[PDB]
RNA sequence: GUUUGACUGGGGCGGUCGCCUCCCAAAAUGUAACGGAGGCGCCCAAAGGUCACCUCAAGACGGUUGGAAAUCGUCUGUAGAGCGCAAAGGUAGAAGGUGGCUUGACUGCGAGACUGACACGUCGAGCAGGGAGGAAACUCGGGCUUAGUGAACCGGUGGUACCG
RNA sequence: ACCCCCGUGCCCAUAGCACUGUGGAACCACCCCACCCCAUGCCGAACUGGGUCGUGAAACACAGCAGCGCCAAUGAUACUCGGACCGCAGGGUCCCGGAAAAGUCGGUCAGCGCGGGGGU
């Protein structure tokens, strides 16, 4: 269930190279944020509950349905009822999912060279380039409604984008080559 | 967030009560509970987990709660008082209350 | 000239010129000596007048501008309310305020081009040069 | 149009330096304009009133720092 | 205070009997679930009976 | 231009700017202006000082 | 046999009568015009009581049938938001956003004051009978306040038991 | 008494921000794990609870610094109570005290307590 792999080798690699005042000054990962917008799904009272089971069965953590705020949007925004779903993964439950995806889920994408290496968050944080929802191991074309996808954000303690992609090594870090 | 405390500290209208203020402050596994004169710019009777390790398990607040209770009762001065902070009730903080309240 | 959406109405009062400078945006400029209203036209004709005497060049600057709406009798009497929304728009100017300014033309060049625009103006005026330099 | 309505009478009833009784009204204003200080209460309509007889005094620096308070005499 | 065919209503209270009244304004807007509340009559205190009609 | 410094014996009583280089649409900015003896620019370097304005043009009726 | 309103830069036609907010209003309050703008004749059994926690608008970067606008992420963020409605005041230690439990949107009074020619109208400490939330100091006799109203007469219903 | 730390006031930006330098077994903080107390309308991130090592990184604390903010004179002016006036009018003047806003000269990166822990 990992968490050992972050320990030892990941830390000194950047610490014995670029240097750090501490093992605490070493870049970390606080939380993996997973949110699937259901806005494209107008099913609402019918099938909105289905996407909750999708995210709950994969991360073993119940999703919280987000809300409208009702906005305007000039085409569709209304009141209220959910408009999307949300789950935050931190600690070992982040480390159960994160390891599960990089070893298993990521190779399941067709012609996968890895996510865009260009600057994501100058503050050091990182996203996921997930397009399809079917690419995940638990999801298959066997059981689905339609073809959709969800977004995932890696929240890291990296102080720089330079040191961001640096920590982002180890864990399954493909590139543009 | 840092308005957690200042929601409570202002929640008690101080000199309008006629009472005194008892500030319990937790940082480490140690707690310092001190009682302050609101009207005047001063404090009255201190306590601490500092010279302590009375109990091993925090809930050693029982001692410092009773320590204040006794240290204050020498000055007289027992009504209600009782400030609090960003910290909730029950648990470790109520081990302090019942050590003072009913213990003082 | 007449502008986009507003508060729509006004009364009247008069002080002395507040936000008009001595100089700006050019060598020579025009300054009003009497408290008054200037309309959407007038200054519109003043631009046309001045520019006609130039090469048509875009060297002219108009610091003034109509804001204040004025009203009029629909037909007559006192029957009914206050009325007359669009009658004309005016711009109040107070003495010492600088009205127009020109660029790059010579001395007599802008002397005569101010003089032509001197008429068409309800007030007496005098042109100028720069000594006081204020930008902040 | 012609539809404006009523006077509403909001003011500062007892100005600083004055000797209030118990129950007198110190200020009538709209929402918060003056904050109730020592010895001063506040009602539904806001509108500070006197909790204890004595001398009324005004305290402010800036903003919403305005305060009305009482103190006794003897 | 004015009354018509419309939504909400004026509804009286129960028997705190005592044969007693309260009558707060009410509404059928939320629900027709009726109602019961707590009040005090001549007899005792807090005898809590049901909104009538 | 406000500039500054150093000697107020030698103060820059004027500023010489050569315009023969520029023709039409050319905006000469404040970083192009010559200020000897280390007189730091008061305003932004890219602020426009001299710009030659194009000939009067019209098309539609 | 009678009725058939007034205002009104003559009367009529048209419009207008009560209530709340801003301007006029001349830095106290008050102040008119067939002056300049806009709203009310409700809603809320929870939008109330209390008890806890929560913090907004907007932009930039990066992200998935989702692009002006979505949902997520980080950064900025004295408020540029919100407060059921109309504006002004007011609000970040919140009145605004969320839950726990609730019936004080109580009976009996009412120190002393705001305001009115009157009649109305507004605020209110505190006392008792009883409760409600809290561990507690405490708060609660509707709502951020300011509109959501009708003297008396005559009468319907439930009490009460004074007259008879 | 002095240095300093933790708490808590008064003041209620001349005490605020960013750039930044010191600080670490004494104090703060993160960190550590948590089936249950307790608790996140998802996540113990937040509350909460069990405790070291580590770390001085983050947050905090103090010293630095006057680029930004915030305070900001004296001079003069605007306006004006009162007095006395010119213009057909828009408007304007004289005397008399009162006297701003902005701007410049500058001034700053605070002050003042109560209690307890730790060095000298
Ligand atoms: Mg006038
Ligand atoms: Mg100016
Ligand atoms: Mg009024
Ligand atoms: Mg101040
Ligand atoms: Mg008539
Ligand atoms: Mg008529
Ligand atoms: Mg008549
Ligand atoms: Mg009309
Ligand atoms: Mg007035
Ligand atoms: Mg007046
Ligand atoms: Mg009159
Ligand atoms: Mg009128
Ligand atoms: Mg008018
Ligand atoms: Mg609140
Ligand atoms: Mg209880
Ligand atoms: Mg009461
Ligand atoms: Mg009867
Ligand atoms: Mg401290
Ligand atoms: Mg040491
Ligand atoms: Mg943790
Ligand atoms: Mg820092
Ligand atoms: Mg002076
Ligand atoms: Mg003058
Ligand atoms: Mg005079
Ligand atoms: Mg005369
Ligand atoms: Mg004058
Ligand atoms: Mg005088
Ligand atoms: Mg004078
Ligand atoms: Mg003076
Ligand atoms: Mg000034
Ligand atoms: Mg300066
Ligand atoms: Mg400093
Ligand atoms: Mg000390």
């Amino acid at each position: 269930q990992l968490k050992t792999k972050y320990n030892d080798q990941v830390r000194p690699a950047l610490m014995q190279q670029f240097g750090y005042s501490s093992v605490m000054a070493v870049p970390r990962i606080e939380k993996i944020v997973v949110n699937e917008g259901l806005g494209s799904s107008k099913e609402d009272s019918k099938a909105i509950d289905k996407a909750a089971k999708e995210l709950a069965l994969i991360t073993l953590q119940k999703p919280i349905i987000t809300k409208a705020k009702k906005s305007i949007s000039n085409f569709k925004l209304r009141q209220g009822m959910p408009v999307g779903i949300k789950v935050t993964l931190r600690g070992e439950r982040m480390y159960v999912f994160l390891e599960k995806l990089i070893n298993i889920g990521l190779p399941r994408i067709r012609d996968f060279r890895g996510i865009n290496p260009n600057a994501f968050d100058g503050r050091g944080n990182y996203n996921l380039g997930i397009k399809e929802q079917l690419i995940f191991p638990e999801i298959t074309y066997d059981m689905v409604d339609k073809t959709r996808g969800m977004d995932i954000t890696i929240v890291t303690t990296a102080k720089t984008d330079e040191e961001a992609r640096a920590l982002l090594q180890s864990m399954g870090l493909p590139f543009r080559k | 967030r840092r308005k957690l405390r200042t929601r409570r500290k202002v929640r008690t209208t101080t000199a309008a009560s006629g009472r005194l203020r008892l500030s319990v402050y937790r940082s480490s596994k140690h707690i310092y509970a001190q009682i302050i004169d609101d009207s005047r710019g001063q404090t009255l009777a201190a306590a601490s987990s500092a010279a302590l390790k009375s109990g091993n398990k925090t809930d050693t607040a029982a001692a410092v709660g009773k320590a204040l209770a006794a240290a204050a009762a020498e000055k007289g001065i027992k009504q209600v008082v009782f400030d609090r902070g960003s910290y909730k009730y029950h648990g470790r903080v109520k081990a302090l209350a019942d050590a003072a309240r009913e213990g003082g | 000239k007449r502008t986009k959406f507003r508060k729509q109405f006004r009364g009247r009062m008069t002080g002395d010129a507040k936000g008009g400078d001595y100089v700006a945006f050019g060598d020579y400029g025009l300054i009003a000596m009497e408290p008054a209203w200037i309309k959407s036209n007038q200054i519109e004709a003043c631009r046309i007048v001045m520019s006609r005497h130039f090469r048509r060049g875009g060297k002219i600057y108009i610091r003034i501008f109509p804001d204040k709406p004025v009203t009029k009798k629909p037909a007559e009497t006192r029957m009914g309310k206050g009325k007359g929304a669009v009658e004309y728009w005016v711009s109040v100017v107070k003495p010492g305020r600088v009205m127009f300014e020109v660029a790059g033309v010579t001395e007599e060049q802008a002397k005569e081009a101010f003089r032509l625009a001197g008429h068409k103006l309800p007030i007496q005026t005098k042109m100028v040069k720069r000594e006081v330099y204020d930008e902040a | 149009n012609g539809r404006d309505s009523n006077p509403k009478y909001l003011g500062v009833k007892k100005f600083g330096g004055e000797v209030v009784k118990a129950g007198n009204i110190l200020v009538r204003q709209r929402g918060t304009k003056f904050k109730a200080g020592q010895g001063v209460g506040m009602g539904r309509d806001h509108t500070l009133f006197a909790l204890s007889d004595g001398k009324v005094v005004f305290i402010n620096k800036g903003k919403g720092a305005r305060f009305i308070s009482i103190e006794a005499a003897q | 205070a004015k009354d018509g065919p419309r939504i909400i209503v004026k509804m009286e209270s129960s028997a705190g009997t005592g044969f007693y009244y309260t009558t707060t304004k009410n509404r059928r807007n939320t629900q027709a679930k009726l109602e019961l509340k707590k009040y005090d009559p001549v007899a005792k205190k807090h005898v809590v009976f049901r909104e009538k009609k | 231009l406000q500039i500054v410094a150093p000697g107020p014996r030698r103060i820059p009583q004027e500023l010489v700017v050569d315009v023969t280089k520029m023709n039409i649409g050319d905006h000469i900015t404040a970083g192009d202006i010559k200020l000897p003896e280390g007189c730091t620019l008061a305003a932004d370097p890219e602020l426009t000082v001299v710009s030659v304005l194009p000939p009067r043009l019209t098309a539609e009726e």
